[PDB]
């Protein structure tokens, strides 16, 4: 029935995401492992994960589909074996930056993954089980984050060790991805709604707050790394990151348990909670303390996490499962249009090179206006 | 017209550590990249290290890496490279070139800057 192709895929989620080393990226990179550089990194290496993310989400949508879902969800897995290879052994700015590409790679074929379980599960088990595969991956991306700092400040393990485990880790992921069984079927070829205005609004908002919310987790870490070097004080990137998942899932579930009309109160609460995210990006920012920065870090991801929730609510709660596919591709397509513009804009080496101690400032002040744009009209 | 002047090159022995310096002169440099390039003979002229003198951002080569490091000696205005562990591939002569701190500057292309200094070798010599 629903059993197998379930606890097969929830297995692979689960120990995809269980890469304890992402905490520790920066520290890792950055120290005597890389020796590379805070203006490198942040300049010409990280960027490219946005490139090659938004290059590569189109042709793979069509492909997952085309080829129905395994073969995609088996490619992304021999992309967290590439690039965490690249991670351990390759150096350099010119290997750096094909591992950030494997890693648009690796993202871009996350759509294999989520839409899979409904291609081969029935109508009466699809509403539950969505459920189990997103807190699977939630659940193990929040231990992943835990036992980093665990391992990192009770054992002293180098985070070289680390980026070994996380390919240890990964690799069993991908073995979980060979025995899913092939659907028969798929959505489109193997089987313009945003007609409605207010789904357009309602996406709009999502893909905005999808974009900052990834760029400011892309360039997160480097702010903490030169506010409070990794090379000659206490580092507590894990901790942080566990506690801000723990939290966003808190929100989420929250906003979910809530019974509120939000025809009245969605944007009320979208326009709240932007601004939030934009006073504590500058709290953030300005604070020359550490664990002000840590807090700052955690009240955006709790807020966010509330935007998105009711966002993707507000979305979904009229359209089929066929149209999901489709319509979560388009916006977050439009999101990543997004990102690619203000990072070539704003970080870049090609554009206004922005060093990170300044570019949350820019990052603040554009959820202050995403908040802002939407209040206008209120006389006459 | 903005006057640079390398400094500070010559023989080393293989293996061994050099530091070159580059008394960049004539005008205020709060504003300034600095960068080296070598050119080696029968090669091109390839980039070496950078400096961005107003957020203090450092550049390197692949081939340089943790080899070399640069600083601004800010009281000075002269910039500094040091050359650690110099192997025999870093003979060469190393020039010291600037270029105002603009948008969309290359900061590893050779095209890029209005300034080089007169160069002065690093003849890397092995027994
Ligand atoms: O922060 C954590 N803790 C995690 C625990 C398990 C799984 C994932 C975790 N994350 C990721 C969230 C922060 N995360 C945000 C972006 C991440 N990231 C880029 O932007 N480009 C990357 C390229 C490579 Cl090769 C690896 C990571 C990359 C790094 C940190
Ligand atoms: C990084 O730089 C340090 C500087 O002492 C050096 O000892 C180390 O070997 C370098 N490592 C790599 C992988 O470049």
């Amino acid at each position: 029935s629903w059993i197998y192709p379930t606890v097969i895929l929830c297995l692979f989620g689960f120990f995809s995401m269980m890469r304890p080393s992402e905490p520790f990226l920066i520290p890792y990179l950055s120290g005597p492992d890389k020796n590379l550089t805070s203006a490198e990194i942040t300049n010409e290496i990280f960027p490219v994960w946005t490139y090659s993310y938004l290059v590569l989400l189109l042709p793979v949508f069509v492909l997952t589909d085309y080829v129905r879902y395994k073969p995609v969800i088996i490619l992304q897995g021999i992309s967290f074996i590439i690039t965490w290879l690249l991670l351990l052994f390759g150096q350099g700015v010119k290997t750096m930056q094909v591992v950030e590409f494997f890693y648009g790679m690796v993202t871009a074929a996350e759509v294999a993954y989520y839409a899979y379980i409904y291609s081969v599960v029935s109508p009466e088990h699809y509403q539950r089980v969505s459920g189990y595969c997103r807190s699977v991956t939630l659940a193990a991306y929040t231990a992943g984050s835990v036992l980093a700092q665990l391992l990192v400040s009770l054992a002293n393990m180098s985070y070289f060790y680390l980026n070994v485990i996380s390919l240890a880790s990964v690799s069993v992921a991908f073995l979980f991805s060979l025995f899913l069984p092939m659907p028969k079927k798929s959505m489109f070829f193997h089987a313009e709604c945003y007609s409605s205005k207010r789904l357009f609004y309602w996406s709009l908002w999502w893909a905005f707050a999808t974009a900052g919310f990834n760029q400011v987790l892309n360039y997160v870490q480097i702010l903490w790394d030169y506010k409070a070097p990794s090379q000659d004080s206490s580092i507590y990137n894990g901790a942080v990151e566990a506690i801000a998942t723990f939290g966003g899932a808190v929100a989420a579930f929250a906003v979910g348990y809530v019974k509120v009309n939000w025809d009245l109160l969605g944007e009320l609460a979208l326009v709240v909670f932007s601004v939030v995210n934009a006073g504590s990006l500058f709290l953030m920012h300005y604070t020359a303390n550490i664990w002000a920065c840590y807090a700052g870090y955690l009240i955006f991801k709790s807020s966010y996490m509330l935007l998105i929730t009711i966002a993707v609510f507000q979305i979904a709660v009229n359209l089929n499962v066929e149209r999901y596919a489709l319509v979560f591709g388009i916006n977050t397509f439009i999101a990543l249009v997004i990102q690619t513009i203000m990072t070539v804009i704003v970080v870049d080496q090609r554009g206004l090179n922005l060093p990170v101690s300044i570019q949350f400032l820019v990052y603040g002040s554009y959820f202050a206006v995403i908040a802002g744009i939407f209040l206008m009209r209120s006389m006459y | 017209q903005v006057q640079l002047v390398e400094s500070g090159g010559g023989l080393v022995q293989a293996g061994d550590s050099l530091r070159l310096s580059c008394a960049a002169s004539g005008r205020t440099f709060s504003n300034y990249y600095m960068a080296w390039f070598r050119q080696a003979p029968g090669k091109e002229r390839e980039f070496v290290a950078a400096i961005r003198l107003s957020y203090g951002s450092t550049y390197y080569a692949d081939s340089v890496r943790g080899r070399f490091t640069i600083s601004k000696d800010n009281a000075k205005n002269t910039v500094n490279l040091r050359m650690n562990s110099l192997k025999s591939e870093d003979t060469a002569i190393y020039y010291c070139a600037a270029a105002e701190d603009r948008w969309a500057l290359a900061v590893r292309t050779a095209t890029t800057y209005n300034y080089w200094g007169q160069g002065t070798q690093v003849t890397v010599s092995s027994h």
